[PDB]
C-alpha cells in the first residue's frame, strides 16, 4: 500500500505518520531522524602547507669568475657577485685579494614535514545527503542509514520505504572551501599558480605527494657584507602560518541551523532545513482488520491542564466506549498539538490517558482514537522558566483556533459591531425605499 | 551529402575520419548591378536575402506612396480656395510656385 | 599589467589579442587552442555482462522422495517432480517402476569473462574543462595544460594567464549515459534491482568485482521428458546480447559540434562552442619602450586583391613613414578581419605586406601598425571551390559595412526617397502655412 507522507527535517522530532487505508484499521507508524549527514562533493585544488627554504652551501671560486648558473626549482633565485674576499676562519679563503666571486643560491621547497600538516582547498559544488532514521510502527523499533534523495529503497521488517529529495537543496558549505585540520573555512583561495608572498597558498602544490611546488615567495638575495661568507636572503615570512594567525572565524563557528562540521570526510551534520517526503510501501500484514479491531463510540475529550512548554505540557484523557479491550492507534490530525504515544491500550473502562505538547494558548486538534474522532479544545497555559535544555517538541504553530478566548472575544466585538452595521444598513434602505415608491 | 559551412565528417570504412568545409560560393555577381547583387546574397542565407529585399521594397514603395498621397493633398488644399467662387490662378506665375500647375486655367 | 579578453574555443584558431599598454609599444600576443578536452564526473551506477545460467546435475534421488532445497542464489529457480523414470545408459535408473522425483536446480551468473565485456552504465552529472593551448608573443612559442575553469594560472615565462569558466555550460552528454568500450551512448538505463529480461540491464552487478548480481530473467524449468536425464529450462536469452545488437547509433556518431569521444577517461575532444575568456597578467619587461621602438606615420591601407574564402584570402599592403628599422606589431581591432602576420617587419621604405581572412563581401576594418591606425576597406570577392579540407580561419562575420558597394546603392536609393519625402514635406508645410495667417 502506497503512502506518501513529509516529515520536518528536524533531528530528534518525534514524528507521527497515520495512515488509514480502507478495510483496516487506522494505524499510526511513529518515526524520527537521529542524524543527517551532508556530505559535499570536493576536487582537490591544491595542498598548502609551510614552505622550507633551502640554501645550499655559497660557492666561492676566487681568482676566476663563477658565472651564474641557472636552475629550474621552484622560485630558484642565482646570483653571482665580484670583488668579494671571503674571511673563513684562520686568515683569508685564498691566496688572490679581489677579482673573487661567490654564486650564491636559494629557493623554496616543501616543509619537510607537511603530510602531517598541509591545508587542503578542496572546492565543493554538489551536496550529498545521508540520514540515520528510526522507524516504530507495531513493533519493530528499528534504525537504518538512508540516502535521502528518492532512489535508495531501505525495508524494514516487511514495510519498504523510500526517502525522497530533500525540499529544500541549501548547503552551508559555499563553492570554495579549505580544510585544515579540523575546520572547514569559507575561504576563497587565489587560483592555482597565482598565490601571493605572505597571504595563504604563497607555496601550492598540486597533491600532497606530487611536486609542481609553485612557490611564489619574493625569495630576493643580497651582497654578502665584507670579510664573512653568509649568503643573506630577505624572503618574506611564510604565508601558511600567516594564514594560521589571521584564519578567522572557521565554519564550525558560523553555521546556519546549527550545523555541526565534521571534517575527516568533510560534511555537515543535523542541519535543521527543509522536509523530508518519504513514501511507504507497507504489506497487509502490518495492517488490522477492522472486525477484530475495538470499536470506539462516544469519543470526548476532557484536558485537565495544558502549558504549552517546549516539552509534553499537556494532558489529555479520553472517554470513550468500546466492545472490547486491547490497543489499536491514536493520533491528533491537526498539527497544532503533538501526542507522545502513538498506540494507546483500549480497556472496558472508558479512559484513556494521553501526553500532548503544544505550541498556542487555545489550542484545538481532532483526536483519532482507534477509529473515532472527537474535536478536541484546550485553554492551554504559558511556563515560566525562559531557558530550557532540551530542543523544541512541537511544531511552532501559535495561531490559536476559533473559539479560543482571545479571538471569542474578537468575535464578540465583531458580531456586535456587524449587527449595529446591519441595523444601519436595514433602515437606510427601508427609507430609502420609502423614499421611492 | 550536405556539407554546410560549419562542416561534415564522414568516416568511410576503417579509414581514418576525414572533415570537409563549404566556402561561401554563391553564383551571381560580386559588388556591381543590384539585380546581381541580391544574386549573390541569395545562396547565403537564402531566406534572410528575400525577407531583407521584399522588406526594402516594401518600405521604399510606402515612401514613394506616401509622397504622391502628400503631393495630391498638397494640391486639394492649394487649389480649393482659387476655385470656390472664381475662375483664376495667376497663370502659372503663381500657378507653379505654391502648388500644382495642373489646374486647367 | 591587468589585461582581459575573449578568445573563441575553436581549435586552431589563430586568436590575436593586441595589448595597448600607453608608455609601451603595443604587444600583439597570438594564441590558439589545439585540444579541449571536456570530462564529466562519474558515478557507476551498476555494471552489466552477459550472464551465464549454471545448472547443477539433476539430483534423482528415485526410490524415494526428494524435497525442494531452497536456496538464494541469483534467480535460483528449483523445481521437484514426481513419477520420472530417468533411463541413464544401460537401463533403468534405479529399481522402482514409480515414486521417483529429479531435483532440477538452476540460477544466474555473471559470465565466467567479464572483466574484459562489461558495459559501464555510469550517470555523469557534471562537466569539467581541461584545454592545451599554445601562446607564441615575442618568442616564446610554448605551449601548456591548463583547466579552463578560472582557477589554473599558467605561467609562460613571465606572463600569467588565467582561462576563466567557459562562457556555454553546453555538454554533450545527458544525465545518463553508458560505456561499453570505445562509445558513450546517451541511453536511459533502467535504476539498479529494476531490469527486466531481454532488454538492457537483465544481469547488473554493482561493480565488476563486487558480487550482487541482481539477475533477473525469468528462469524457468520444465518437467523432464520421460526416459531421459535432462534438465529442461527457457530463459530469456542475454539481455547484453540483446543490446549490443540493437545498441543503435552510438554518440560517437551523432555529437554536436563535432565533439570527437574519447572512452577511456570518457570525455568529449574539440568541442567548438562558446567563447573562452582569458585574463593575463604580464611583467613590464615584456613589452617595449616607446622610445626604442620605431615609430610610424602616414599609415594607409591598400588592398591588393580581397577573396574572402576560407582560408587568408586577402592581401594588403600598408604605406607609411618610419624612422629607423626594426619589428612591432600588426592587428586588426575590428572582428571582420583576422591576420596572419602578427608582428611584421618595418624597413625604411615605406612598405608592408600583410595578409587577412575575412567571410565579408565589403570589409572595414583598423588595422594598427606598430602604434599607428589607419581605417582599412577592399572590395572582396567569392572564392569558386564550394568545398575545402581545412577548417575556417575567419570569424564567421558576414555582415557588410556602410560606404560598401551593396549599402552605398541602398543609402543612394535611400537618400533620393527621402529627399523626395522632405521635398513633399516642406511643399506640404507651405501649403498649409499661406492657408493659415
Amino acid at each position: 500500500y502506497e503512502h506518501s507522507t513529509v516529515m520536518p527535517n528536524v533531528v530528534g522530532f518525534p514524528y507521527k505518520a497515520h495512515i488509514e487505508r480502507p478495510g483496516y484499521s487506522p494505524l499510526t507508524l511513529q518515526m524520527q531522524v537521529v542524524e543527517t549527514s551532508l556530505e559535499p562533493t570536493l576536487n582537490l585544488e591544491y595542498i598548502t602547507c609551510e614552505y622550507k627554504t633551502v640554501v645550499p652551501s655559497p660557492y666561492v671560486k676566487c681568482c676566476g669568475a663563477s658565472e651564474c648558473s641557472t636552475k629550474e626549482k621552484p622560485d630558484y633565485q642565482c646570483k653571482v657577485y665580484t670583488g668579494v674576499y671571503p674571511f673563513m676562519w684562520g686568515g683569508a679563503y685564498c691566496f688572490c685579494d679581489s677579482e673573487n666571486t661567490q654564486l650564491s643560491e636559494a629557493y623554496v621547497d616543501r616543509s619537510d614535514v607537511c603530510r602531517h600538516d598541509h591545508a587542503s582547498a578542496y572546492k565543493a559544488h554538489t551536496a550529498s545527503l545521508k540520514a540515520k532514521v528510526r522507524v516504530m510502527y507495531g513493533n519493530v523499533n528499528q534504525t537504518v542509514d538512508v540516502y535521502v534523495n528518492g532512489d535508495h529503497a531501505v525495508t524494514i521488517g516487511g514495510t519498504q520505504f523510500i526517502f525522497g529529495p530533500l525540499s529544500s537543496a541549501w548547503t552551508p558549505f559555499d563553492n570554495k572551501i579549505v580544510v585544515y585540520k579540523d575546520e572547514v573555512f569559507n575561504q576563497d583561495f587565489p587560483p592555482y599558480g597565482s598565490g601571493q608572498p605572505g597571504r595563504f597558498g604563497d607555496i601550492q602544490s598540486r597533491t600532497v605527494e606530487s611536486n609542481d611546488l609553485y612557490a611564489n615567495t619574493a625569495l630576493k638575495l643580497a651582497r654578502p657584507s665584507p670579510g664573512m661568507v653568509h649568503v643573506p636572503y630577505t624572503q618574506t615570512p611564510s604565508g601558511f602560518k600567516y594564514w594560521l594567525k589571521e584564519k578567522g572565524t572557521a565554519l564550525n563557528t558560523k553555521a546556519p541551523f546549527g550545523c555541526q562540521i565534521k571534517t575527516n570526510p568533510v560534511r555537515a551534520m543535523n542541519c535543521a532545513v527543509g522536509n523530508i517526503p518519504v513514501s511507504m510501501n507497507l504489506p497487509d500484514s502490518a495492517f488490522t482488520r477492522i472486525v477484530e479491531a475495538p470499536t470506539i463510540i462516544d469519543l470526548t475529550c476532557t484536558v485537565a491542564t495544558c502549558t504549552h512548554s517546549s516539552d509534553f505540557g499537556g494532558v489529555l484523557t479520553l472517554t470513550y466506549k468500546t466492545n472490547k479491550n486491547g490497543d489499536c492507534s491514536v493520533h491528533s490530525h491537526s498539527n497544532v498539538a503533538t501526542l507522545q504515544e502513538a498506540t494507546a491500550k483500549v480497556k472496558t473502562a472508558g479512559k484513556v490517558t494521553l501526553h500532548f505538547s503544544t505550541a498556542s494558548a487555545s489550542p484545538s486538534f481532532v483526536v483519532s482514537l482507534c477509529s473515532a474522532r472527537a474535536t478536541c479544545s484546550a485553554s492551554c497555559e504559558p511556563p515560566k522558566d525562559h531557558i530550557v535544555p532540551y530542543a523544541a517538541s512541537h511544531s511552532n504553530v501559535v495561531f490559536p483556533d476559533m473559539s479560543g478566548t482571545a479571538l471569542s472575544w474578537v468575535q464578540k466585538i465583531s458580531g456586535g459591531l456587524g449587527a449595529f452595521a446591519i441595523g444601519a444598513i436595514l433602515v437606510l434602505v427601508v427609507v430609502t425605499c420609502i423614499g421611492l415608491r | 551529402i550536405p556539407v554546410p559551412v560549419d562542416g561534415m565528417e564522414y568516416h568511410w570504412g576503417n579509414n581514418d575520419p576525414v572533415r570537409l568545409w563549404s566556402q561561401l560560393t554563391t553564383e551571381g555577381k560580386p559588388h556591381g548591378w543590384p539585380h546581381q547583387i541580391v544574386q549573390y546574397y541569395y545562396g547565403l542565407y537564402p531566406a534572410a536575402t528575400v525577407s531583407a529585399v521584399v522588406g526594402m521594397s516594401l518600405l521604399a514603395l510606402i515612401s514613394i506612396f506616401a509622397s504622391c498621397y502628400m503631393l495630391v493633398a498638397a494640391r486639394s488644399k492649394c487649389l480649393t480656395p482659387y476655385a470656390l467662387t472664381p475662375g483664376a490662378a495667376v497663370p502659372w506665375t503663381l500657378g507653379i510656385l505654391c502648388c500644382a500647375p495642373r489646374a486647367h486655367a
